[PDB]
């Protein structure tokens, strides 16, 4: 029989924006490549103590710096890299987890940890630019965002996007909010939630968040906007995976990315 | 964290 196997690329994009100046944008993208095996394998490997070699290739591998291969399972060319998995250590590992997690239907294993070479604001899926105008008893906030297709290999939506920003100065009331937000009085912060941002969004993916605050113990000190969002269907790196040799097929290759530490200063 | 958010095999 030929064994089903699964694969996931999961990337975190960290970004820091400074006012409206793109040159001052610091970006850092990291990722994990994970393989997954179905329970059956244990039995399967019991059948055969000399199984078919698990060998794969990463495509667009040159887009990665700082690559750490799983020390127990790997590592010992230009734009592709090939790997031969250590089968005795994998069989061992998978036996151990199966014995401790007997009701598990599948087992994930970390294969590769890496960085993705990122070139400034171009590598960033949600361009951001914040401006504060802080008056003694007043405060105006503006956030400008632009969905950026260039950052990702295939054009995919950004989901569950959150814009959180703390507001100093002793806020007493907010006016002129657009689109609607939520005020958290206890933490003294404002939160905008947008369910989806894509090319097929209300405005092409490009829009503004506005707010005005009245103060009693002003003026307020500008604070970092923190952003959250996830995404399924595409990498930032452009990596894919191929199986080389016989004995296994990919049942599924999951690609996805997410905001990690994603901020905007004044 | 599970990148498959469930069973990828069925
Ligand atoms: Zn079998
Ligand atoms: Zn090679
Ligand atoms: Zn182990
Ligand atoms: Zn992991
Ligand atoms: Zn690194
Ligand atoms: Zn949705």
């Amino acid at each position: 029989d030929t064994l089903p196997v699964a694969a996931a690329f999961t990337e975190t994009v960290n970004a820091y924006f400074k006012g409206a100046d793109p040159s001052k944008c610091i970006v850092k993208i990291t990722g994990e490549m994970v393989l997954s095996f179905p329970a059956g394998i244990t039995r399967h490997f019991a059948n055969n103590p000399s199984p078919a070699a698990l060998t794969f290739r990463v495509i667009n591998f040159s887009r990665l710096e700082h690559v750490l291969p799983n020390p127990q399972l790997l590592c010992c060319d230009a734009n592709t890299k090939e790997f031969w998995v250590n089968m005795p250590n994998l069989m061992t590992h998978l036996k151990k987890v199966s014995e401790q997690k007997p009701q598990a239907t599948y087992y994930n294993v970390d294969m590769l940890k890496y960085q993705v070479s990122a070139q400034g604001i171009q590598s960033t899926p949600l361009n951001l630019a914040v401006n504060w105008r802080c008056e003694p008893s007043s405060t105006d906030l503006r956030i400008d965002y632009k969905y950026n297709t260039d950052a990702m290999t295939t054009a995919v939506a950004l989901n569950n996007v959150q814009f959180l920003v703390p507001i100093d100065g002793g806020v007493t009331k907010l006016q002129a909010v657009l689109p609607p937000a939520v005020w958290n009085a206890e933490q003294q912060r404002i939160l905008w939630k947008i369910p989806d941002i894509s090319q097929k969004s209300e405005n092409g993916g490009v829009g503004s968040l506005l707010a005005r605050f009245q103060l009693s113990e002003g003026p307020s000190k500008p604070s970092p906007l923190v952003v959250q969002f996830t995404s399924e269907g595409s990498t930032l790196s452009g990596c894919d995976i191929e199986l080389v040799g016989a004995g296994y097929r990919f049942s599924l290759i999951k690609k996805r990315f997410a905001a990690g530490k994603y901020l905007a200063d004044n | 964290y599970d990148p498959f958010g469930g069973d990828p095999f069925k």
